[PDB]
């Protein structure tokens, strides 16, 4: 029925902590670490991640206030409907390597030096 | 809402924000400039027409 | 109380209204980032 349909898609979507947990993963993996390195226009380096799911602002400023141990913060998490590209691309373009669908809920953080 | 005007139209205002990073596909497009003159002009059109 | 001076002083008087209650406000970011690419400035360090 309806309920059951929209509790999939919400059940399918993992919650903050899950969100938190897959983003310092991603962060511990080198390689991945090393496609969403990106280069600002002062010379600087921020770090763009692709996680599947959406983190509340209350999380959001826990995970902050956890990351600042590290000299980082999160200085913007967008929660896009769509496919998910590879961390190594910048954009939100469908490609053969996109994975998820079309209502997909997933953020993209950027992590910058604090 | 202040404005003599609001007496004979229906009050709208809408709030877009357009992230041209997310957008744009800077490694494989031959031209950018076009690409972000069209995902700007994309976002006003789709929003100010209705 | 001590020096005199001859003060000109300009006082703005006007309003700006508006008329139209209709806006659509768009917030446009990353251009910096799409029309131009950063130069290998030797490595990355945190200064």
């Amino acid at each position: 029925t309806y309920i059951e349909l929209i509790n999939i898609v919400n059940d399918d979507t993992p919650e903050d902590d899950a969100v938190i947990s897959d983003l310092m993963s991603q962060m511990n993996d080198k390689q991945t670490v090393l496609d969403s390195c990106r280069i600002n226009h002062k010379g600087n380096a921020y770090f763009k991640f692709h996680v599947k799911g959406s983190i509340s602002k209350d999380k959001l400023k826990a995970l902050n206030e956890t990351l600042k141990d590290s000299n980082l913060v999160v200085t913007d998490a967008s929660t896009q409907r769509g496919f998910m590209p590879p961390n190594k691309f910048d954009d939100i373009t469908y490609t053969e390597e996109s994975v998820g669908y079309r209502a997909m809920v997933w953020t993209s953080f950027t992590i910058e030096k604090l | 809402i202040e404005g003599a005007l609001s007496a004979v139209m229906r009050p709208t205002y809408r709030y877009k924000e357009l992230d041209l990073e997310k957008v744009i596909d800077t490694i494989k497009s031959k031209d950018r400039w076009d690409d972000v003159c069209a995902a700007i002009l994309n976002c006003v059109k789709a929003e100010l027409f209705p | 109380g001590h020096q005199v001076t001859r003060e000109i002083a300009a006082i703005p008087f006007n309003l700006h209204v508006n008329n139209i209650p209709f806006a659509l406000e768009f917030k446009i970011t990353g251009f910096q980032k799409v029309m131009g690419e950063t130069q290998f400035n030797g490595k990355l360090a945190d200064l």
